[PDB]
């Protein structure tokens, strides 16, 4: 029986999870995969190896924590479906695949070998019934209620532009370049190599996350705020020691638009979304100048959308409309998007059914997914 | 504590517990406009 | 066996023997191995020839009294094989090897020659049939219930804080160090010279070590308190003879805090602790700051471990909340917790099969033993 | 002015000393720095008592011996000053900063600070017309007479390839990694008291650092050859001593390449090598795999080359031609090419005035070095 179905965000660095009709996905933890370190030879410990949530944030140092989705490629199927079965444990979940629907999260380009594998999990090893999988961007849109809106995502390293009309992404016009914070947060180690402090240990690096959630902004002006001298703010470190921050705060982030840092043949987000700008007609594109979609976790920071703005001013010529629509609950905005989409009754087609995906599976996956 | 009382590796007057002591923003449309 | 399992009290200075079940080491005794200094041409004296119990423990001068633990690393085994002869005594024993399971305890890094030589005794002479060896401060997380803890033992030559977690295996962050209050004593027999104490004998230094363990402590104040006088309180001979005891009562244990008066470098334990935290993580460092263990003899000292606690409030940072557990029963902390781990069922796979284990050689426990 | 430019190369793990056409390093010598360990009474000692030259070269065990280059990065600056001091010393130069153009080489990714200060005390202290603190691996591409290349470095406590193409700014592709002989052979130290060899001085150190480039071969195949039966070579001491060795002679290598044995978490400098080839382009890949340099003193061991070849080539693509160039006096090579670019006149460019200094330094240095 199509229960109340589960909209699982599978974002880029957190993953989220949670019934749908709800507002809050319960069960949330990020994107990860934690194994241990040591060898516990007495007791008093956890066993399993894959310790995820308070385990894990709890056991930070103690478990050699890896991270399965790469920009979207995610490599630990086995342990991911773990990770689901964690979910589905009585921490999170404790009821059945075969007897709750599952909304599940996706992004463009993806191979259809992992998609399909992802239908094998749920249709093999787990047996749920109603499962769609879809994007996230549309997800989005249901929670601004905007129809024309260009969606850009921002995780840990996934930042892809869809340019999206009236719920119809625009193929042509979809961009999709998935990088993001994770290689900023790996050159603010690289900085604190300029200061003598490495976080080669993914909770070391973790640490270095939290700051950079946490003490982090987007200083409008690049060169004029990074010529001028910083003040290098003692931020403490979890042990109870202190550190400086420097230019970091805002120097790292000026990679984002400026990909030459790291020696990357891109262009920065801005001028990416206005190349899919490029590809519409014209009347759309001043509806989308003002349609700003802001999306993804990384979304959080002091003059972020403004020095974004300032990208905008540079790029889009005048008496150009322009409007930011910045979200709050930004990555459970999809979450509620789905939980929008999934109450929805007509939504009972094109999911794979279990018989579905009996008769073909792959085609049955490829005609049903378009 | 009968036990820890018989051995001489026992000593008294023992406050085990050796320790220090102890005295202790989501925006939304963040627009612009140019015409 | 379905019997009392054996739990060895090894000791450094004392070794001291027992069960499991017991809360109480059936028998407490160091390292002494004497042997007559004379001949008794006159028949009618005592027997033996090598002494172990109240006849080394009451009549001492008299018998060449030996210490072969160098640091724990014991250099006689003729001897070890008499000193465990003498466990089975009536007494003692009166009981089998091959009667009781018994379980050995061991410092960490220990040579696996040792073992071999206590595999060669209880598979050769001795046949224990469920023989392990172990560590020590798992010992002391059994008896304090604590999985997670800074264990600092406190030998007779070997002192050295042990930071568990859960039974980690953290070799590289777990510090081992094998000195103490031997030669500290041996050090006051300096003093002894420096104060006209023509003194050369064991058994004098082991009335030095009554002094030792009873009017001896640490002056949390290193030279406010060694650059003072005292009154040089008067200290009774076995004949009752008058001798002064001195500042020395506290200027001889700061060698364990101050290793260059000896000359050797080394750093003042606590130190060796704080790299041993520089090797764990932030919070988890926090635990373990929280999580402090002191057994082993050596601790029953007046201000110890608070003088430890201001070493590391002179060593950690600020808002670093510490925590020490100092249990009255050190040495039989470590008795107990043995007594409680030869109590469990999981730990009849900790050994290996007696006479298999004799073919396996020594490398599989040698494997196991961690 | 243009006299003869200084050679310094600023060798972490031996630093080498002269002057450019001079076709060997005049001086030779290690990061030690060393003062009495004892304390002199009567006259006989000599004068200076910090000691570092032919004084420590002569009298290990007298010195206490210190390092303040933590991965081959200065922390005690007094060190260096009375370094440089010795720089001119009677028996090595005895001449002025002022009176030389001066040449300085630097591991790249070190804290701003550190090239910073080394230039405060050339151009305050002493007071060089102009100087430059150039990379490593350059001088090797000069004793290879190559421009396209890995180039693998070994100090004391760093390791690291370099890869190159005619010194172009590639330095995402281009890598570091501060890890090398000093914990290996701490680790032989943890060996010693493994096996009940009681070490652990510093000097001691040195002399197990000798033994250790002198009985320290690499077995080819990692545990094919690492659980064979060893013959545990009696090394016979400088002071006569036997003593035995086990696999561990080319075990305490393997932490280079398996970091987990001290329980880093890495991957092996050859597979830092294959991320910095995936770095680089299939087309420049082919250069690479053409084109490896080892060099450092670290490198010297005893079936070295052959293992990791085979290594990589357990790692390497399909059939790729994996060639690695290689200086025979790994040591000297340095050094040697660092005099070539010396003499290399054409740094009039590349050098900092001391009035450029006064004005910038950071500025200068970033501006001079990009
Ligand atoms: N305050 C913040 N600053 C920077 N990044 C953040 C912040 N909050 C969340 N993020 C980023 O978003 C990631 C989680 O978002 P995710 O669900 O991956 O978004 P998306 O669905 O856009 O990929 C985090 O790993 C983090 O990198
Ligand atoms: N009251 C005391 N004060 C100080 N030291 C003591 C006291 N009682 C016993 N000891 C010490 O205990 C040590 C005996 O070594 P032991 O603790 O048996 O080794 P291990 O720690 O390996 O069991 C000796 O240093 C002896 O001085
Ligand atoms: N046979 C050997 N095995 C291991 N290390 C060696 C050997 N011979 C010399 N060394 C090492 O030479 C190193 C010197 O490195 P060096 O070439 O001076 O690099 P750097 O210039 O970066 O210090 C020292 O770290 C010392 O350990």
């Amino acid at each position: 029986i199509a229960n109340q179905p589960v909209v699982i965000d599978n974002g880029s660095g957190v993953i989220k999870a949670g019934f749908a009709g709800d507002q809050i996905p319960k069960y949330c933890f990020p994107n990860y995969v934690g194994r241990p370190k040591h060898v516990r030879v007495m007791a008093g410990a956890l066993e399993g190896d894959i310790f995820i949530g308070p385990k894990a944030e709890e056991h930070r140092g103690l478990l050699s924590i890896r991270y399965p989705m790469e920009h979207g490629i995610v490599k630990d199927w086995n342990d991911m479906e773990r990770i689901w079965q964690y979910v589905y444990s009585k921490d999170q979940l404790q009821t059945f695949s075969e007897e709750h629907p599952v909304l599940l999260t996706e992004a463009p380009l993806n191979p259809r070998k992992n998609r399909e594998r992802a239908a094998e999990v749920f249709f093999e090893t787990f047996n749920v019934p109603a499962l769609f999988i879809s994007m996230q961007a549309v997800l989005s849109l249901y929670a601004t209620g905007r129809t024309t809106g260009v969606v850009l995502d921002s995780g840990d390293g996934v930042t892809h532009a869809v340019p999206i009309y009236e719920g119809f992404a625009m193929p042509h016009s979809i961009m999709r370049i998935d990088i993001a914070g994770r290689d900023v947060s790996r050159f603010l180690r690289l900085y604190l190599r300029k200061e003598g402090y490495d976080f080669h240990s993914s909770s070391e690096f973790e640490i270095v996350k939290a700051i950079k959630e946490r003490a982090c902004y987007l200083s409008i002006n690049p060169q004029k705020d990074e010529t001028l001298e910083t003040e290098k703010a003692q931020y403490y470190l979890p042990d109870g020691s202190t550190i400086e921050i420097g230019p970091s705060r805002f120097r790292a982030p000026e990679l984002l638009f400026r990909p030459d840092l790291i020696g990357e043949e891109s262009e920065g987000i801005h001028e990416v979304l206005v190349f899919a700008i490029q590809k519409s007609d014209m009347d759309l594109r001043r509806t989308l100048f003002s349609n700003i979609v802001l999306s993804g976790g990384s979304t959080l920071f002091k003059g972020f959308g403004d020095r974004l703005l300032s990208e905008v001013k540079k790029l889009a010529p005048k008496d150009v409309k322009i409007r930011i629509s910045a979200p709050q609950e930004r990555l459970y905005s999809t979450w509620i998007g789905g939980s929008i989409l999934a109450s929805l009754d007509t939504f009972k087609k094109m999911w794979v059914s279990k018989k579905e995906y009996e008769e073909d599976g792959a085609r049955s996956i490829h005609r049903k997914t378009f | 504590d009968p036990k820890y009382a018989d051995l001489p590796g026992i000593a008294r007057n023992e406050p085990d517990v050796y320790e220090t002591s102890d005295l202790p923003l989501t925006s939304t449309s963040v627009e612009h406009i140019i015409v």
